[PDB]
RNA sequence: UAACUGAACGUGGGCGAAUGUCGACACUAGUGGGCCAUUUUUGGUAAGCAGAACUGGCGAUGCGGGAUGAACCGAA
RNA sequence: CGGGACCGAGGACCGCGCUCUGCAAGGAUGCUGGCGUAAUGGUCACCAGCGACCCGUCUUGAAACACGGACCAAGGAGUCAAGGUUUUGCGCGAGUGUUUGGGUGUAAAACCCGCACGCGUAAUGAAAGUGAACGUAGGUGAGAGCUUCGGCGCAUCAUCGAC
């Protein structure tokens, strides 16, 4: 309850801070450039049918094995020259944090001992990932969200 | 590489069992040349001799990779930096994680590749924008 | 459609011996309800044909039983087979599948004691202070053509 | 049996020199090693050589009368005095045979 | 045995996350900005942003 | 095209003969040191 | 090596980019100088065309769309 | 905050929870009506909408061509012996194999018996011939299991030795 309060006023804060770097940057008379995006989430949109081996193999290893599968992505250089080659199949972008709660509430499954687990309990969250001090439904959002150490 | 003496440095150079040494046939010495092949190729250190080493080649035949030890002289090996990023490195990382454990603080000490830039402000004063066509004006004319 | 394996290993016996399809079913409770991995390697053994169930001499038990391994309790999931080469037989506790008459008889006249698998489950049943030992596998005029 | 066959499962699917008149007879020389020549003793008396109850008597062998013409040595032998008649004999299974205290006895 | 949506199911959503309760009842989707006169846009960046 | 197995220790099979026996008695003479 | 000066190998002690997540045998096969196409490349022709390398598809394969269909698009 | 469609899997309790006398919280119950039979359901025949080339074989990379097919019933094509090889089950195990034969019998069965012999237990060389322990049957690195928690270390693998 603490936890997702302090996350709650976390969001608030960090977006009403970049409005007011934004606007004391306008008002200055500079201008302020925002920080490029840190999370991206790819969906593979185009079909298992004459793709090359090299397209196959990094959308293997992005683990989109079918149409319509979408993964989040840590954004880095190392990552993103594999999604530019792997471009023709997939449409990626930034999201937000409704994107991310809502697919990790609707649609939210975890791997537990190669099995997929639906997010139900916040007992599976943190049996699977109490480690990293991960124990709900919200830390796992925000680690999603704010790309955290785990 | 220039036509006429070979430099003297060539000879000074010590090799030792486990160096990783780079291949390059000097054209000028015909002893110790090894094939058409294994020219420009990669390999450890295996025998030191009076004037040849022995390099561990991995060559290709079929589906298969085959171990292939070449006696080469020092004429047309060369010390490769291949782990030369991997020696600085694993020394810099002792050095800084013993200091680190000494002072408490705990530190990233394993290399990042290359992350997106943060948010950052640039100044308008004296770096007024240029406004500009989709061709140049001075061309046109 | 989705861009993506069954075992290769035994999990029955194939004999139809009823004692031991009983052995199976008293190690299959014992390695389900014991932490021990001795239960599930003895299990794996009983599970295995015979060219994976090389016998093992007393010769052979009297080479192990050394070096601090005299009051072990050794364990052979396969024939335990007499050696004439060997004169004298060390006392020695052995549990096996089978004992070959002379190997018996030679083990009780040493003073030793042969013991069946329920025995050795009886009185250990989490195979503490024993010694599972395993005879030559490429033992055979098959495998040395291959 | 035929029905466990796969043809009913796929019911529906379809140097050196010659020796003239050689005697097999001449070269009947069977070799026993010195690790097997005490299990040729009977067990009991075996048993009772090898647990030391006999010690002013030693066993005599004749190796013919078990189908064997030649002693070979490997393997090694207790310190017990054993006449060993054979025909044939080896260097080394004659030198373990006297270390070992006993005697080869050639015979034909 | 069935799967069920927190975003419509508000008891699963209680059950996953205890604060959403307290954030319907304090509205903390409807926060207002703070409050005090606006400055107005310099005239450089409107000369800019007309700027032929 | 796989990368093959490589030993831990590799032979003195392909090492010149005097380094190899000089080799051979400096094991031996480790071996004597740890068996005292 | 002028030299415990080095060379290997041991004795003891202390301490590392991203993403995703098996090996060896036994026995038994069918196919191993086929067709089409994108890209690259070598020769040419009046025009055709003839070759090589990689990849995809077909032969082995249904479905939706090209009115229809071995080679097209989507999708297995 | 309404309007609509499809679905109701499970079968005492357990659990996570909440707005906590209870509940929308680990899967539908409550009330009511008609009928209680060809009414629901099913089979066959036919109409209607949509879909739908004649099966084999051959060819080659494939299609076409070519070949066979008037119809029906019955028959009709990877079997047995010998010798190898790998694997599965079994008996005995440094041994093993009674059944050439003999004894016996309720008589081609079953039961019993042994000499020889085959294969295995020793290889190598054209042959004459010779013929396998320096060592707890060796050292090193792994290695399941066990351990008094120091280590012992099966199978097996790599390597250096010995006969």
């Amino acid at each position: 309850f603490k936890r997702a309060e302090k996350y709650v006023k976390e969001y608030r804060e960090q977006e009403r801070e970049k409005i007011r770097l934004a606007r004391i940057a306008k008002q200055q008379g500079s201008f302020h450039i925002p920080a490029e995006a840190k999370l991206v989430f790819v969906i593979r949109i185009k079909g298992i049918n004459k793709i090359p081996p090299k397209p196959r193999k990094i959308l293997q290893l992005l683990r989109l094995r079918q149409i319509n599968n979408g993964v989040f992505v840590k954004v880095t250089k190392a990552t993103a020259e594999m999604i530019k080659i792997v471009e023709p199949w997939v449409a990626y972008g930034y999201p937000n944090l409704k994107s991310v709660r809502e697919l990790i509430y609707k649609r939210g499954y975890g791997k537990v001992n190669g099995q997929r687990i639906p997010l139900t309990d916040n007992a599976i969250i943190e049996e699977n990932l109490g480690k990293y001090g991960i124990i709900c439904i919200e830390d796992l959002i925000h680690e999603i969200f704010t790309v955290g150490p785990n | 590489r220039k036509h006429g003496q070979i430099p003297l440095s060539t000879y000074l150079r010590t090799y030792r069992v486990g160096d990783i040494v780079d291949i390059k046939v000097n054209g000028a010495v015909q002893k110790g040349m090894p094939h058409k092949f294994y020219h420009g190729k990669t390999g450890v250190v295996y025998n030191v001799t009076k004037s040849a080493v022995g390099v561990i080649v991995y060559k290709r035949v079929k589906h298969r990779y085959i171990e292939k030890r070449i006696n080469v002289r020092i004429e047309h090996v060369k010390p490769s930096r291949s782990r030369e990023d991997f020696l600085r490195r694993v020394k810099e990382n002792a050095e800084l994680k013993k200091k680190a454990k000494a002072e408490g603080v705990p530190v990233q000490l394993k290399r990042q590749p290359a992350m997106p830039r943060e948010a950052h402000t640039v100044s308008i004063a004296d770096n007024k924008p240029v406004t500009l066509a989709p061709v140049a004006y001075e061309t046109t004319i | 459609g989705i861009d993506l394996v069954r075992s290769s290993h035994r999990k029955a016996p194939k004999s139809d011996n009823v004692y031991l399809k009983l052995l199976v079913k008293l190690y299959r409770f014992l390695a389900r309800r014991t932490e021990a991995p001795f239960n599930k390697v003895v299990l794996r053994r009983l599970f295995m044909s015979r060219i994976n169930r090389p016998p093992v001499s007393l010769s052979r038990i009297a080479r192990n039983l050394k070096n601090g391994n005299e009051k072990k309790t050794v364990v052979v999931v396969a024939t335990v087979t007499d050696d004439n080469r060997l004169l004298q037989v060390p006392k020695m506790e052995v549990a096996a599948l089978r004992f070959t008459a002379k190997a018996r008889a030679r083990i009780e006249a040493a003073g030793g004691r042969t013991l069946t698998l329920d025995q050795l489950a009886l009185e250990k049943p989490t195979g503490a202070n024993t010694l599972l030992l395993r005879g030559p596998k490429n033992a055979r005029e098959a495998v040395k053509h291959f | 049996p035929t029905r466990f066959s796969k043809t009913r499962k796929h019911r529906g699917h379809v140097v050196g020199m010659r020796h003239f008149h050689l005697l097999r007879n001449h070269y009947w020389r069977p070799s026993i090693n010195i690790d097997k020549l005490w299990s040729l003793v009977p067990s009991d008396v075996r048993e009772q050589y090898l647990s030391g109850q006999k010690k002013d008597t030693a066993p005599v062998i004749d190796l013919l009368s078990h189908g064997y013409a030649k002693l070979l040595g490997k393997g090694r032998l207790p310190e017990i005095p054993v006449v060993v008649r054979a025909r044939y004999v080896s260097a080394e299974a004659e030198r373990k045979v006297k270390e070992a205290g006993g005697v080869v006895e050639l015979v034909a | 045995v069935q799967k069920k949506n927190p975003l419509r199911n508000k008891q699963i959503m209680l059950r996953l996350n205890p604060y959403a309760s307290t954030f319907a009842k304090e509205k903390l989707g409807e926060v207002k900005a703070e409050e005090g006169k606006p400055p107005k846009v310099p005239a450089s960046f409107k000369e800019l942003l007309h700027e032929a | 095209i796989k990368k093959p197995k490589t030993q831990r220790y590799p032979s003195l099979k392909g090492t010149d003969p005097k380094f190899r026996r000089n080799h051979r008695h400096a094991l031996h003479g480790t071996a004597k040191a740890l068996k005292e």
